[PDB]
């Protein structure tokens, strides 16, 4: 989930921009390609911890292009997925063979084999809901989800849940 | 199939040019189509444009000069097989090779004309002028006593 | 999978474009826009100057025998070994009958393409309840 | 340190490498009839210091292997009766400048 | 095109690690599970068949398909199958080893011979440089013919305990063909019972000996677990190539033109399909045996053609079939003739003419080969109106363009272009154009021996086509005019361009490095007419003096005096070579004669720039290790040495001109 | 190397990440533990470096109110990137809806507690990440809340962990 | 005294005729020659059995032997050898590459 | 590990730029004009790249800097403007 | 195959002559640190002569 | 420093049998400036004359010794046959000559 | 035209060795393969139209890298694998 993690990562600059100012440039430089990015070995990535005092004191120049690249340590804020950890996402749209939970960076699904069978499903609902007792995919649409697997891969990443559990799915 | 650039105009109806014409060097001479028979002949997998998948011989795409005496005559088996020869007047120029009746090849410098050339009292002009160098390390005497 | 390249230049759309091939420089230009489409040509004619499959059939024939930096105690064993997989196809027979064709055409003094026009006229069928033998040599006469 | 008249045998030679610390070694008259080092063609040979091994290594930054060796059963390597992880400094009288440094660890 | 271009972090090459395959994973990264032995014409139509040549790998030809990953012909990097064998079989490239490793450990226990018992073995074991190790536990392993589980009795005072396994022999291992034998003499009647079977070694008894081998038995054996574990030395599953590696050639006709690699694999899998068919049936215990031999030997042939020659194994027609060795060996086996050589872009190869009027650092380029190349240029705010002229030039008129760059993947071609004069030209853009003068241009001549035949050059372009040099240079390219040769290059980015300008141009290798002396040198007819120059017994007249004086390009506008008045001013040789000469240059030669007021008129010297006397002589003047041109190079620095031939080449032919000299048979008879 | 398989069920259960080592190694040279931070605190701290690049910016140029913090770094994020972090905006609504206090100062006065206490780190960052406040129910629903702690002492501290909290 | 009577000889036969060269390059070409303990002739099987990386010694025409043996040891090159550079196309550590080419913010700033 | 570096002060290399960097340097800065990053030293007219990089390093205000290699991995750092171009 | 013989021999920036892999082989280049170039057959002025000459 | 004062020995000597005072003064009659000078040029052409880094060294000096190969003769063996026996040994050797004083 | 052996020697020998590597890529070959090394192998496809680069037989969606090469060096690289043999890693790892 959301952790704090020392990260360093090389970028490069085009030869053109080698005026005074550059320092800066390459800071608003990391700042859009750190912000809303997901690896798979991280996560997704929210933002960027410690903005002063930043370290880069060094650059290398290609041989064969005038760009020139940079390694940047820095801190941040990352959100990491894990196995079989109860949360209250919410849902935005939703499927008949099952909802499409929103928690996080993550669009997480429930597939038509994991939903409980003593839920009460609905057809004819708009979207269609599995509620029973008070667990209605609304405006709100908070419900306690178990992501149970977040399957990264080639970088679409989605994870996979239950609602399989008692107090699971109910608020 | 595959048209080639050739700008086919210089050939006639039985697929040959006729000789005495000109020609450059990317144009073509002959004319070849496929006749497979059966390969869904000319209606699959191509337009019409029917069964060409052409491979006409252009000349070598340097050389030009003129056509002559094209002949054609039926090969061992009995086919329509096809002959032609090409004329070509060649000026020599600044890259030849040249060589004596002893051994002194090279090549040539430049040429001026007469008006500057070197010339005797009864004007007999030269053909041509190389290096004393050639003679004392050579010892080609031969060349001389020719002379 | 429809297993089809189809090309066409991304700015004109006139047609299946009016498109040429420059074989000088291997490159494809639509002749209209005056843009590239792809490059890189492999040649045509090359392998031509590089270097009777539809009568032999889709399998392959294969005549073994001796070299210079070999053994004959051992290509003995080869010229032994050469028919040890010709009845695993019928194509001995067929080339069999080749031969006898050859045989024949020669021996008539027929020339390249009767011979090669017997070899089709016998790939043609090769195999009929209507062909049923007949002495074998009734097909190829 | 020992002298043999001509040769020795094996069942002699089994035991020679017994009781270390202490080393044996065996040397022909024929071999020493002639002082090696007198010999022009040679150069001078000079033994190191453990301490000015290390002094070597932690100057040149080398590690160790990438030194230049010399064989255990060179006639120089048994004239010096040294052993392994010894380091051979070599002053040669070079055409150019005359005195010249070199270096030999022995293997 | 543009490539295609993607976020793949580009980096370099820094380690390569070898090893061989597990057959899990290159089962695991196979694709294609080949059955059919023939590829092309279903029910014979097109669209080859789901065995060979891209059910799924990669493309044929002008195709989508590369497996479904689109990337065309040029961007896919072919694709990857396997295919399945009845029985294991050996190995060509590992025959020896596989012998010796076979004799190493005991068979039927899988145990080492020798354990930490012998100090012999101990010491071996503890020297390491990868393979004298193995050595060593090889020419021990030899003896010691029985393997035993209670050898070791001088490990302790004198008691025996419990090392080894079994108390099996180890059978005398003779090599054979393509096979391995083994007798077992073994020895455990009541008598000698010198008795010993020779069994066939069976490729599965090998392979589960191996199977039984301890990690640290690896490490000892020069067998790194992670990358080589024998049982991966011997052959189960055997991975494809791709198309690309064997193309069909497409022969012109009506062929796809199949070709050695594709023939081959073909015949694998037929003798495959055989021997499977022929094991799962009633086999008579017969022709299973010299079946599975077949299915080694034509394995071991694709393999490798070049074995101990006891087949050839070639396939129709009377050409051996090329194998691998045959692909892959010397004379542009693959190597040395597409690796550390290749065949190369930019190029010109003509035959060169001399020339007295051009100094050293140019090179005569003819104007159809400065239509046929290119050069890369970028678009900057100072370039802007001189490459624009230039593209309004067109394709054809010498100063031009062929190829335009925009920012992206953009090749627009000017040949066709009926939008010709109507371009912009944006900045941060590319462009192609024609050899302008003076652009470096490096030079090669076959054959190249030492750092000489690499020299660079500026260009100034000439009509009339051929080549053109400086008279100067010639020997040092080792070549007379007879008709040889010459090969150019051009580089393509600023980099590459200027390094071949700093380093490859004449003026700093006027001195070779190879032989501590100048090489260069004014040569056989310049040297001859400065021969007569030099005599003190010639002078020369204004008509002639003026002339000289305008014909060097950096006379300073002052005529010299006149050496001599009376009637008519006259000069000597000496005196107008001396304005050739810069200033400040000093000479001593001193040989022989040469007492300040030399008789015999041997010897040199020069004070402040000026002849005072002497006899300009090749032994002064050309190249040698006290030479003119050392010591102008090592003291005014090495580009004035460049214009100094250019001064004394033109004036010393200038002079020639109209002086006139030959020989003849006259010069011969006394 | 060899594929490197070290196959584990990843839980609550102290079953851990592949690289999410207890022990790394840092820049300096020095060990760098495992940094584990819960909702709350993330939220807390996230806002903290938010203002600090916004008046980074202002002096680049010149060179707890969540309702006005959705809109507020939505602005900011759309001025320097883009406006496709919609997903951002959701993991911070995420990160500002369903953490356990909205204040900060129960949270630091809570991990004022914790660096006392000495609590396995893990464990108590994903009970600061849960909002609950009876420690049975929590056990039910979680086997390693079952397993790890007993119910008494989870308790004794739940409920002086949930006093300080903003009910909900 | 081995690597110095070497230069003698080769010395000796060479300058018979076509005399001469700098001794820097012979006494380098006989020193490296005798670097290793002992003798050693640039052969296929001389210098090239050492401890020295598989491309290089793979490109002296002992190939396919050579890479299997390279295969079955499963070692490593480090790839700062020309041969290296060159078939997997880099520059290398040569020349104008025993060096690298740094950007200074400072130094740009120090001299706007 | 260790930093990998040496400070600026006692640099045991050569204090004079060689032909090698000057021909690299003088690359880089053809490249910088080649796509126009800003100039330092005055026009004068004259258009040509590889003129205005000699110009540039004879004036001496060349805003690069180098780095040097040691067989160990460690390396040095210098400025060209402390380095004086010689030959 | 002598061209073969001496590739990787490289000059390192401490004056040294090690090959790829660092094995040095003269621990000054040359026992000069003198190039290919600047170099002439000049003689030294003290071998020659007399002793009586030489003190002269 | 032993390595620094040792590789110059034989430039020592000779420049200080050149520049010996009784020499100098006796043949070469100089100034204060001209002797400054010229010392100062000298120190400046060594700084000059130094190895450059990163040379090819070893290949520069395998071309310098392949190039005479190609100018060869063909009592004692000589010529190409003797310098490839010698350059490759084959401890064989055809001529077993040995010098005794 | 050939370029060859002593070619490469003398070029070698005045030490161009930057204008060695753009004549021997863009005069030749210049081409791009991704690659995995966690793998070491050759095999790694990519659907470049939607960024998606898995690794069959090594199932990792991290480890890919670009590197330019010889085509000549891949007919090499993919001949050898099929010959029973090489691991390409993208970093040093011994110092
Ligand atoms: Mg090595
Ligand atoms: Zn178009
Ligand atoms: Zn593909
Ligand atoms: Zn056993
Ligand atoms: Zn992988």
């Amino acid at each position: 989930m959301f952790f704090i993690k020392d990260l360093s990562l090389n970028i490069t600059l085009h030869p053109s921009f080698f005026g005074p100012r550059m320092k800066q440039y390459l800071k608003t430089k990391l700042l859009e390609e750190v912000e809303g990015s997901c690896t798979g070995k991280f996560g997704y990535i929210l933002c960027v911890l410690d903005y002063d005092n930043i370290d880069i004191q060094r650059g290398r120049i290609l041989p064969t292009d005038g760009s020139a690249e940079f390694n940047v340590k820095y801190r941040a804020v990352v959100f990491k997925p894990f196995k079989g950890e109860v949360v209250d996402g919410t849902v935005v749209s939703c499927s008949q063979h099952g909802f499409e939970v929103q928690v996080g960076p993550m669009k997480v699904f429930v597939t038509k084999h994991l939903m409980p069978q003593d839920l009460t499903f609905n057809a004819g609902s708009n979207p269609p809901s599995y509620q029973s007792s008070e667990d209605v995919i609304t405006i709100k649409s908070r419900i306690r989800v178990k992501i149970e697997g977040c399957i990264s891969q080639v970088s679409s990443i989605h994870a996979i849940g239950s609602i399989k559990e008692d107090y699971l799915g109910a608020i | 199939l595959r048209m080639k650039h050739g700008t086919y105009d210089k050939l006639d109806d039985d697929g040959l040019i006729a000789p005495g014409v000109r020609v450059s060097g990317e144009d073509v001479i002959i004319g070849k189509t496929t006749p497979i028979s059966p390969d869904e002949e000319e209606l699959g997998q191509r337009t019409a444009y029917h069964s060409k998948r052409d491979a006409s011989t252009p000349l070598r795409s340097t050389e030009n000069g003129i056509v002559d005496q094209v002949l054609v005559t039926t090969n061992q088996d009995g086919l329509k097989f096809v002959k032609v020869r090409v004329r070509t007047t060649k000026i020599p120029q600044i890259g030849d090779k040249f060589a004596s009746r002893h051994g002194q090849k090279g090549t040539i410098g430049i040429t001026y004309r007469r008006e500057d050339m070197p010339f005797t009292a009864e004007g007999i002009v030269p053909d041509l002028i190389i290096n004393p160098h050639a003679i004392p390390s050579r010892m080609t005497v031969a060349h001389l006593i020719e002379c | 999978p429809n297993l089809n390249i189809v090309l066409t230049c991304p700015e004109c759309k006139v047609y299946p474009p009016k498109i040429v091939e420059r074989f000088s420089e291997g490159d494809v230009v639509c002749a209209l826009c005056g843009l590239v489409l792809s490059d890189k040509l492999v040649d045509t004619r090359s392998e031509w100057r590089t270097f009777n499959p539809l009568l032999d059939g889709n399998n392959l024939s294969t005549r073994i025998g001796k070299g210079e930096t070999t053994d004959m105690r051992f290509t003995k064993e080869l010229n032994k070994a050469q028919g040890k997989n010709v009845m695993d196809k019928k194509d001995n027979e067929v080339q069999a009958a080749f031969a006898k064709i050859t045989m024949l055409c020669d021996a008539a003094e027929l020339p390249k393409i009767v011979k090669d026009c017997a070899k089709e006229a016998y790939k043609l069928c090769h195999d009929e309840k209507t062909l049923k033998g007949k002495s074998m040599e009734s097909i190829m006469a | 340190i020992f002298v043999y008249q001509n040769n020795i045998t094996p069942s002699a030679m089994k035991l020679v490498p017994s009781i270390p610390p202490a080393t044996i070694e065996t040397f022909n008259e024929a071999a020493l009839v002639v002082n090696i080092t007198h010999h022009e063609l040679v150069p001078k040979h000079i033994r190191l210091s453990s301490d000015e091994k290390r002094e070597l290594l932690k100057r040149y930054r080398l590690k160790e292997s990438q030194l230049p060796r010399i064989q255990r059963a060179d006639p120089v390597a048994l004239y010096l009766g040294l052993k392994r992880g010894e380091v051979v400094k070599i002053i040669r009288k070079s055409e150019t400048s005359g005195r010249y440094a070199s270096y030999r660890i022995c293997m | 095109v543009g490539q295609q271009y993607s976020s793949a972090p580009l980096r370099t090459v820094k380690e390569v690690q070898f090893g061989l395959f597990s057959p899990e994973e290159v089962r695991a990264i196979s694709v294609a599970k080949i059955r059919f032995p023939e590829t092309m014409d279903e029910t014979q139509t097109r669209a080859k068949i789901g065995g060979l040549n891209d059910p799924r790998l990669g493309s044929i030809d002008r195709n989508l398909k590369c497996q479904t990953c689109q990337e065309g012909m040029n961007e896919c990097p072919g694709h990857f199958g396997h295919i399945d064998l009845a029985k294991p079989v050996f190995h060509v490239g590992f025959i020896a080893k596989i012998k010796k490793v076979c004799e190493c450990v005991c068979m039927h226990c899988g145990k080492l011979l020798l354990d930490e018992h012998n100090e012999l073995m101990r010491q071996a074991l503890a020297i390491k440089d990868s393979k004298k190790r193995f050595a060593a536990i090889w020419t021990l392993c030899k003896t010691k013919m029985v393997c035993e589980t209670d050898v070791p009795s001088e490990d302790d005072p004198t008691q025996l305990v419990s090392r080894g396994g079994c108390g099996n022999t180890q059978p005398t291992i003779r090599k054979d063909g393509l096979k391995l034998v083994g007798s077992w003499k073994k020895d455990r009647a009541t008598g000698d019972a010198d008795e010993p079977e020779l069994r066939v070694l069976s490729t599965e008894e090998i392979l589960n000996i191996f199977k039984h081998i301890s990690v640290k038995d690896f490490t000892s054996l020069g067998f790194n677990e992670v990358f080589s574990r024998p049982e991966w030395m011997i052959l189960t599953c055997l991975p494809v190539p791709p198309p690309p590696v064997r193309p069909s050639i497409s022969f012109n006709e009506s062929q796809r033109g199949e070709d050695d690699l594709t023939f081959k694999l073909a015949d694998i899998l037929k003798a495959n399909i055989s021997l499977e068919t022929l094991e799962h049936n009633g086999a008579p215990h017969h022709a299973i045996e010299e079946a599975e031999s077949l299915l080694q030997f034509h394995v071991a042939t694709y393999m490798d053609n070049d074995i101990a020659g006891q087949p050839q194994a070639l396939q129709k027609s009377g050409r051996p079939v090329k194998s691998i060795r045959a692909r892959l060996k010397g004379k542009e086996g693959r190597i040395r003739g597409n690796l550390m050589g290749k065949r190369v872009d930019f190029s010109a190869r003509t035959v060169i003419s001399g020339d007295p009027n051009l100094e050293l650092d140019q090179v005569g380029v003819p104007k159809s080969i400065a239509k046929t190349l290119t050069y890369p240029e970028v678009v900057t705010p100072y370039n802007i109106d001189r490459l624009t002229q230039l593209v309004r030039n067109g394709p054809n008129e010498h100063p031009g363009a062929k190829y335009v760059i925009r920012d992206s993947g953009d090749r627009i071609d000017l040949r066709y272009s009926k939008r010709a004069g109507d371009i912009q030209l944006q900045y941060g853009w590319k462009v192609e154009r024609h050899i302008m003068d003076n652009d470096p241009v490096l030079f090669n001549r076959q054959p190249s021996l030492h750092k000489m035949s690499m020299m660079a050059h500026r260009v100034k372009v000439i009509p009339y086509s051929t080549f053109r040099l400086n008279l100067s240079v010639t020997s040092p390219y080792n070549a007379d005019f007879d008709g040889d040769e010459m090969n150019l290059h051009v580089p393509q980015s600023e980099e590459t361009r200027a390094e071949l300008s700093q380093l490859c141009a004449v003026p700093l290798q006027i001195v070779s490095p190879q032989s501590n002396k100048p090489c260069m040198g004014i040569v056989q007819d310049t040297l001859c007419g400065i021969r007569k120059l030099t005599l003190r017994d010639t002078f020369i007249e204004l008509d002639q003096v003026l002339n000289m004086l305008y014909w060097v390009p950096d006379w300073d506008g002052v005529i010299p005096t006149p050496a001599i008045i009376k009637p008519k001013p006259l000069w000597s040789g000496k005196q107008i070579l001396s304005v050739a000469i810069p200033n400040g240059i000093h000479l001593q030669r001193f040989d022989e004669g040469t007492t300040l007021l030399s008789p015999k008129d041997n010897g040199m010297l020069i004070i402040d720039g000026q002849i005072i006397f002497g006899v300009v002589e090749k032994k002064t003047v050309g190249s040698s290790n006290g030479g003119l041109i050392h010591v102008v190079t090592r003291e005014k620095g090495p580009q004035v040495c460049a214009k100094l031939f250019g001064n004394i080449q033109k004036v010393v032919n200038f002079w020639l001109l109209h002086n006139g000299f030959s020989t003849g048979i006259g010069d011969t008879i006394a | 190397r060899l594929k490197k398989v070290e196959e584990e069920e990843n839980a609550a259960t102290l079953q851990l990440g592949q690289e999410f080592q207890l022990k790394q190694i840092n820049h300096q040279g020095e060990e760098e533990e495992l940094i584990a931070l819960n909702l709350s605190e993330a939220r807390l701290v996230i806002k903290e470096a938010l203002v600090e690049r916004r008046r980074a910016f202002k002096r680049s140029q010149k060179k707890e109110t969540r309702e006005k913090e959705l809109e507020s770094i939505d602005v900011l994020l759309e001025q320097t990137t883009g406006g496709n972090n919609k997903d951002l905006k959701n993991t911070m609504q995420y990160l500002t809806n369903f953490s356990r206090f909205r204040d900060q100062e129960t949270v630091g006065a809570v991990i004022q507690l914790l660096k006392s206490t000495g609590l396995h780190p893990f464990e108590v960052a994903q009970l600061g990440s849960l909002a609950c406040d009876t420690a049975d129910e929590a056990k039910t629903l979680i086997p390693s809340l079952n397993n790890k702690i007993s119910d008494d002492e989870l308790e004794r501290i739940l409920k002086e962990l949930s006093n300080l909290e903003t009910l909900y | 005294a081995g690597r110095a009577a070497l230069y003698k000889e080769v010395y000796n036969v060479i300058a018979s005729d076509g005399s001469y060269v700098n001794y820097r390059h012979m006494a380098l070409l006989v020193d490296v020659m005798t670097t290793q303990g002992g003798l050693t002739s640039v052969t296929r099987h001389g210098f090239n059995r050492s401890n020295t990386g598989a491309l290089m010694r793979c490109s002296f025409e002992e190939t396919v032997e050579i890479l299997f043996e390279a295969g079955a040891s499963a070692e490593l090159d480090d790839c700062r050898g020309v041969s290296e550079n060159v078939i997997l196309g880099q520059m290398a550590p040569i020349g104008t590459g025993a060096f690298d080419v740094m950007i200074d913010e400072e130094s740009l700033v120090k001299y706007m | 590990l260790k930093e990998k570096a040496i400070p600026k002060d006692q640099r045991a290399t050569t204090p004079y730029m060689t032909k090698y960097e000057r021909a690299r340097i003088l690359g880089t800065r053809a490249l910088q004009i080649s796509m126009n990053a800003p100039v330092f030293v005055d026009l004068e007219g004259e258009t040509d790249p590889l003129r205005i990089a000699m110009k540039e390093l004879a004036e001496k205000k060349i805003p690069l800097v180098i780095r040097r290699y040691l067989p160990d991995g460690s390396f040095e750092d210098w400025s060209v403007e402390e380095l004086i171009v010689d030959l | 195959r002598l061209v073969k013989a001496l590739e990787d021999i490289m000059v390192h920036y401490d004056n040294t002559t090690r090959n790829s892999l660092g094995n040095v082989i003269q621990f000054i280049y040359g026992e000069d640190g003198m190039d290919a170039a600047h170099i002439e057959k000049q003689s030294l002025d003290t071998i020659g002569g007399s002793d009586a000459a030489f003190e002269k | 420093q032993n390595a620094q004062r040792d590789a110059v020995t034989l430039f020592c000597c000779l420049l200080r049998s050149r520049l010996a005072t009784r020499r100098v003064l006796q043949e070469y009659r100089l100034t204060k400036q001209a002797f400054d000078w010229v010392l100062s040029n000298i120190e400046a052409q060594f700084l000059r004359s130094v190895v450059h880094p990163g040379e090819m060294v070893g290949v520069l000096a395998a071309q310098s010794i392949g190039e005479p190969a190609t100018q060869m003769t063909l009592k004692v063996t000589s010529g190409v046959p003797r310098l490839k026996e010698i350059l490759n040994v084959a401890k064989n050797m055809k001529t077993p000559s040995l010098t005794v004083y | 035209l050939r370029f060859g052996e002593m070619e490469r020697d003398c070029m070698i020998a005045h030490g161009a060795a930057s204008f060695l590597k753009e004549r021997l890529m863009e005069a030749s070959d210049a081409f791009r393969v991704h690659i995995c090394g966690i793998c070491g192998l050759m095999t790694v496809i990519a659907k470049l139209n939607h960024n998606q680069f898995e690794c069959k037989g090594c199932d990792n969606k991290i480890d890919i890298y670009q590197i330019h090469i010889p085509y000549a060096a891949k007919l090499l690289f993919q001949e050898l694998m099929a010959m029973n043999i090489p691991r390409l890693y993208t970093d040093r790892s011994r110092d």
